[PDB]
RNA sequence: AAACUUUCAACAACGGAUCUCUUGGUUCUCGCAUCGAUGAAGAACGCAGCGAAAUGCGAUACGUAAUGUGAAUUGCAGAAUUCCGUGAAUCAUCGAAUCUUUGAACGCACAUUGCGCCCCUUGGUAUUCCAGGGGGCAUGCCUGUUUGAGCGUCAUU
RNA sequence: CGUGGAGGUCAGUGACGAAGCCUAGACCGUAAGGUCGGGUCGAACGGCCUCUAGUGCAGAUCUUGGUGGUAGUAGCAAAUAUUCAAAUGAGAACUUUGAAGACUGAAGUGGGGAAAGGUUCCACGUCAACAGCAGUUGGACGUGGGUUAGUCGAUCCUAAGAGAUGGGGAAGCUCCGUUUCAAAGGCCUGAUUUUAUGCAGGCCACCAUCGAAAGGGAAUCCGGUUAAGAUUCCGGAACCUGG
RNA sequence: AUAUUGGCGAGAGACCGAUAGCGAACAAGUACAGUGAUGGAAAGAUGAAAAGAACUUUGAAAAGAGAGUGAAAAAGUACGUGAAAUUGUUGAAAGGGAAGGGCAUUUGAUCAGACA
């Protein structure tokens, strides 16, 4: 997921189940403050949600990886 | 009790030449399945006479 | 000898009822008696163990010692007092577990709760 | 099947998960009659059904 | 967790004598199969080859 | 530690939303440090004090309608006595200790007359 | 040709999983389920079956009503709370 | 003559009988009446700082609030005020709440995590389009209200 | 004569060793059996007078569990076949690399998929069990990582057929039937300026719904990239439906 | 007044004591088999307390040998007592196509009683 950071400019959730792309997109616009471009979602084998959420060209994900703090 | 012993639902298999007459438990799989009920003397089954 | 229709003098019942009592009850099991110097004191025979109180072994192999209590291990039935040990043979301790029925307590650890009891059971504590 | 239902995909994450043997600590405890995880599966000897 | 990993060997012998290759083996042995005993073959359609 | 039951009782309805919002924040950052932390029992009580502000909420909001609602008959479906099915569908004590006009002139001129044999 | 190379043909599910007792046991082109009779309304059980009824009567289940009910009668169905004494 | 075969003791094996145990079963007596459209019995999936299962519970998820007792829990960790007290605990009690997706199952539908319509409300230059949040939409029957239907029929204009 | 429990009695025996078990050691009774010594073991058990019964086994092609002779024997022989050095290792006919020798020979021992299986896919650690020889290796065991779609499918439509409602049968669970002896239901513009829609007034008689991951069907392709993923992510370039 | 192998809370037994008693004393309607209706087991016990054997020395390691804890390892997570079939080692004895049995004595081994 970290090599998807800096190159696809490209944040990684597990998200809760009933959400769809649209209430993402929505949420982490909400906490974050950051535009998102596209959001794609997949099931994970072992029953949760992953979500790949790429940003805006604008917003840079190596400055919002510091400020959660996973790195 | 009344009921003790008979909760099993075997029947006999025939005359064979390597194979007793008891009732076996029917159906395979458990381990159970194939060894004698319902006698005095089977192992599970039913006593003589039950106490009333 | 037994004279009441709701109490049981059973062997089967009264085990179970042992050990499967939940904690609450475990505490009035884990009791221990005062010594004849605070018997005369307070006027009262036995008492509930506390983590804090002061205790005298007097029965086993470890008669005579002395210590304040580390921790009363319900889940076991069992008090650990402290400086009574096992060393291991690579040096490590390890406590002896202790029934407090056993134990006879030297000096008592006093909360505003403990005075209330003290004063309930008939205590003249001061 | 690899078009398979959700409904059936759900059932193969709870047994994935059970797919586990026995914690180490669960040894260590008082009273542990407990050994072996006695309801472990595998794929090659018993089917789950569905 | 020498002491625990020592209580998975031990745990394992009894497994090992009945040559369970897994934790997961529970394959059943029936005491006596249907159509090995049950049976009279005579002049006709019989019960194998 | 975490919240108190009674403390938040005493807090306004604008106070009691600005704190579990901050809550939730904390409970953020700690499933963030669980996965770099081998083990992290924090976190347990952090949970449990988001679920202690959502019950005092809850309860405002409810004893409000009860006041709303209190002398004027329908109340709603969960506002009522719950006490079972069979006891619901009964006659009340009211209805029940209904007699006829005729039984009423009846046991006021013969009640049952409190006697005894001895002399 | 009965027995093992016939064998080799057994591919198509006759049953799947039921919505109601989830069983394995719901018969698709029947549309109804072997063991516990959904999608008619009542449970399918019989008296000839002594062993079916213990599989399924109450009890053996989580019970999240019945395990209070004796309970809450036994204070007599009461409201309000405690008064702190 | 050893080897080998057979019989017997000693010690060691293979195996789990015997004796002594016991939180379970069985039978009799005694008391009691309390499931559900305010969503039950059952079912599926989820939840613990470290759990697969039993047990507990429902996105408030081995629980929360209320009450009682008055210092633990324990396999390791952790927290130290939570220790002369609005207060520990997998305690007990239980009168207030939550209660996913289902189930008589109730908007239609199901081998689909499928598909609508209505109201209030927020965001997108929006009564109509798309989306987010809250509350809704089954059938049979009863009493009542409201708008109606028929040369069935009465006065009247 | 013996065994399991019951009421008595010996103020019976017992952690200085009760029962149980072994014992080509002793004694008694014609016999069922009883007593004693020695070895083992660790906690309860007898004698007598009576009471009671789930009370005595060698056999039932008996029942459950256990072990032998046969026997280190039958066997491990279809699918043309393996060889040498080196590294790894306590160990190599079997693992890895290189050098040789062959085979499947495009209706294949190759490259993908549908049913079906459910993590076997990949990496790191690692061999007690399994792989009917072996094992350092594995589809094993231990811990983790990994499936991204406006365009590919499902979802939509109907086929043979399933099946509610209006009704009529049936003591009844429920059976018939699918446009039927039913009062079975929607859409458009307005005249707008209390603003909501009265009404201008028409048109329609079709009257649930389920049924194909091979039929019908709006719309995407190349090039890269990972230990494992792609017509799905990146870069580049297009098309479609609702607005 | 009367009925009750279900639910809930109680008390008892000339009952069974782990092949018995319910199928289930334990993670039991569990594991497992069958498309399905249904079928459906096995499995209790170290010791008072884990004090579950540091260290030393052989071997790659498993384990062994010493030491060591404990009243006892003849209680070492195969764990109380550990019978018989069956097997190993030592010792005694016999043996030309079975073995074992009965009556009597020799031979070798072995053993209590008893006179004061």
């Amino acid at each position: 997921a970290m090599k998807k950071v800096e190159d696809g400019n490209i944040l990684v959730f597990q998200v809760s189940m009933k959400a769809n792309k649209y209430q993402i997109k929505k949420a982490v616009k909400e906490l974050y403050e950051v535009d998102v471009l596209k959001v794609n979602t997949l099931v994970r084998p072992n029953g949760t949600k992953k979500a790949y959420v790429r940003l805006t060209a604008d917003y840079d994900a190596l400055d919002i990886a510091n400020r959660i703090g996973y790195i | 009790s009344e009921k003790a012993g008979h909760q099993t639902s075997a029947e006999s298999w025939g005359t064979g030449r390597a194979v007793a007459r008891i009732p076996r438990v029917g159906g395979g799989g458990t381990g159970r399945s194939g060894q004698g009920a319902f006698g005095n003397m089977c192992r599970g089954g039913r006593m003589f006479a039950p106490t009333k | 000898a037994k004279q009441s229709l709701d109490v049981s003098s059973d062997r089967r019942k009264a085990r179970k009822a042992y050990f499967t009592a939940p904690s609450s009850q475990r505490r009035v099991l884990l009791s221990a008696p005062l010594s004849k110097e605070l018997r005369a004191q307070y006027g009262i025979k036995a008492l509930p163990i506390r983590r804090d109180d002061e205790v005298l072994v007097v029965r086993g192999s470890k008669k005579g010692q002395e210590g304040k209590i580390s921790s009363v291990y319900r889940l076991k039935f069992a008090v650990q007092v402290d400086k009574v040990t096992k060393e291991k043979v690579n040096g490590a301790s390890v406590p002896i577990n202790l029934h407090p029925s056993k134990l006879v307590i030297t000096k008592l650890h006093l909360d505003k709760d403990r005075k209330a009891l003290i004063q309930r059971k008939g205590g003249k504590l001061e | 099947a690899a078009q398979k239902s959700f409904r059936i995909k759900q059932k193969m994450a709870k047994a994935k998960k059970q797919n586990r043997p026995l914690p180490q600590w669960i040894r260590l405890r008082t009273n542990n009659t407990i050994r072996y995880n006695a309801k472990r599966r595998n794929w090659r000897r018993t089917k789950m059904n569905i | 967790r020498s002491k625990a990993d020592r209580m998975a060997k031990m745990e394992r012998r009894e497994r090992n004598r009945h040559a369970k290759q897994g934790e997961s083996d529970r394959h059943n042995a029936v005491s006596l199969s249907k159509h090995l005993f049950s049976g009279k073959r005579g002049v006709g359609k019989t019960d194998f080859r | 530690a975490g919240v108190k039951a009674y403390e938040l009782r005493t807090k306004s309805k604008e106070q009691l939303a600005s704190q579990l919002v901050d809550l939730k924040k904390e409970l953020a950052e700690l499933k963030v440090q669980k996965l770099s932390r081998p083990s992290l029992p924090k976190i347990k009580t952090v949970r449990k004090s988001i679920a202690c502000v959502l019950t005092v909420i809850n309860e405002q909001q409810r004893e409000a309608v009860r006041q709303l609602y209190k002398g004027k008959k329908y109340q709603p479906k969960d506002l009522r006595a719950k006490k079972t099915r069979a006891l619901r569908r009964a006659l009340t004590k009211f209805e029940a200790s209904q007699v006829t006009e005729k039984q009423r002139k009846k046991q006021i001129a013969f009640p049952q007359r409190k006697y005894a044999i001895k002399a | 040709g009965k027995g093992t190379p016939s064998f080799g043909k057994r591919h198509n599910k006759s049953h799947t999983l039921c919505n109601r007792c989830g069983r394995r046991s719901f018969h698709v082109q029947k549309k109804t389920c072997s063991s516990c009779g959904y999608p008619a309304a009542k449970t399918r059980s019989y008296n000839w079956g002594a062993k079916a009824k213990r599989r399924h009567t109450t009890g053996t289940g989580r019970m999240r009503y019945l395990k209070h009910v004796s309970r809450r009668f036994k204070n007599g169905f009461q409201t309000g709370s405690a008064s702190k004494a």
